[PDB]
Formats: C-alpha cells, structure tokens, sequence
C-alpha cells in the first residue's frame, strides 16, 4: 500500500558523500600504503563483501584504522571509494586493470563485471 | 516524484 | 568520462537497511515517548533537516540517546524511520496526519509536501 | 545495469 520517492535513495547517497566530503561522521581511515582514506563504515560495508566482513568481526568492528594489503593500489582504491558514495565509475585505460583488481579484493562484483566486459571489448 | 512501486 | 550503475543507490540503501533490521553498527537510540528506535546518524542526517542540525553540533553529535518532543507520534516516527531506509511511505487514512506533522518537525520536506497533496484531495 | 550518465 506504500507510495514510493524514485529520487529518494539518490539523494541520500549525495547527502552522505557530502557529508564525507566534510569529514562529517567519518569513522574510520582506510590505509592503502602511503595513502589515507577517510569513510563511513556503513557505507563501506553496504557496497563491499570485504568491508562487509572486516565490520561485522567481533574485534575489527572497532578499529578506527584498516591497513590494506600493499599490493593495493590508492588511485584504484580512490576510484571505488568516489564509486561507493556516487554510483559513478571513473574507468579509463589506464587504470582499469588497478581498478578491477581492487575490486576483486574489495568484492565489489558488478564493477568486476563491467570491468571485464571494457577489457574484453579491447581484445 | 513519487509513484506506486 | 564516468559510467554509472542505474541500481547502485538503491542497493546501497537496502543494505543500509538490512544493516538496522541486524542492529549493526547503529549508533544512536531516539526516544519518542515511551518507544525506542536505533538508527544509524548518517542515515537521519541525510534524509531529514532536524536531525543534520543535531548532528552536525559540537556537543550534541556526542550523544548516544535523543529525546524528541514529548508531542511527537511514535507511529509518525516509525513510518518516516522506514521511508528515510526503504523511500517507500506507509500513508494511510488513519495516519496521515501524524506522519505529515512529524515531517513538519523532521524537517522532512518532500514528505509534508506528499501529505499536503493527499489530505487536499480528501477536502 | 550501466550507463553514460
Ligand atoms: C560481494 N558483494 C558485493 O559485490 N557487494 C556490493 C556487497 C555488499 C555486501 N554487503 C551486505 C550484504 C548483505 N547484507 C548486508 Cl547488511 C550488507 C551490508 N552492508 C556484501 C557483499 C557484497
Ligand atoms: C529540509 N531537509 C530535507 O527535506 N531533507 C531531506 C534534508 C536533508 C538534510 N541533510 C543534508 C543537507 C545538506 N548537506 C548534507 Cl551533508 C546533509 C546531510 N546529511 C538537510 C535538510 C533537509
């Protein structure tokens, strides 16, 4: 019986990298080398099987720092973070090949997918 | 906006 | 030069919900009368103006328990709670009138906006 | 699903 808001879960989305955006409520820093990256927990757990399995750890629940592993590269990590709290993928030539291999690591699937499907269409 | 889902 | 995945938003949100129904990583209790409900602050932030004001203060972004106005409807509550996690509003006959005053004081625009239509056609 | 947006 409900009516439903078609723009409502976007919006919500812009609010929340809006309030990263101004490192409001950001609860946690992710490590990727040299590089830091600050974010929601719930976010992060929402649009990654690997996030999602760090946050729901009994003791990793309340890191306030992840250090991922060093074969990760920050610029494909920033990518998925910019996608997680857009919806929008930044996939270029260049980096496709960081960006799909961290989001194997990150288990994010669908950006898996379509960065397989952009690699394939080149060879 | 809204509509029937 | 992005691409964009129509259903990423949505899915966020459904797991942001699925997230509350588990009660993880919920960080805030709201108090409506003699009725209890967890939510996570990121979430009411982003879909309601009262709640951002809240916690964006320097003392109050601090506080494990709000108490809303002793006036507010639990009910009201419980339906826009749902909507800000699902975008879909239970509007009913019965409860029109305390969802709509609970979105006046949420600061929940285009829910008052809705209610306003719906009661107009009614008279 | 993906689009241009
Ligand atoms: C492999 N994989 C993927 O491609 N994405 C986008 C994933 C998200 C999650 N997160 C969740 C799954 C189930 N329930 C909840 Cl409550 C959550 C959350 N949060 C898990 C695995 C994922
Ligand atoms: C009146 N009103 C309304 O109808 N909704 C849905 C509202 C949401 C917010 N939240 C935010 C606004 C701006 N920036 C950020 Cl970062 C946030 C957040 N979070 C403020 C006022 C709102």
């Amino acid at each position: 019986s409900c009516i439903q808001f078609t723009r409502h879960a976007s919006d919500v989305l812009l609010n929340l990298n809006r309030l990263r955006s101004r490192d409001i409520l950001t609860d946690v820093v992710i490590v990727v080398s040299r590089e830091q990256f600050r974010a929601h927990k719930t976010v992060l757990m929402a649009c990654s099987g690997l996030f999602y399995s760090i946050f729901t750890d009994q003791l990793k629940c309340n890191l306030s720092v992840i250090n991922l592993d060093p074969e990760i590269n920050p610029e494909g990590f920033c990518i998925l973070l910019d996608f997680m709290y857009t919806s929008r993928l930044n996939l270029r030539e260049g980096n496709i090949m960081a960006v799909m291999a961290t989001a194997m690591y990150l288990q994010m699937e669908h950006v898996v997918d379509t960065c397989r499907k952009f690699i394939k269409a080149s060879e | 906006a809204w509509v029937i889902p």
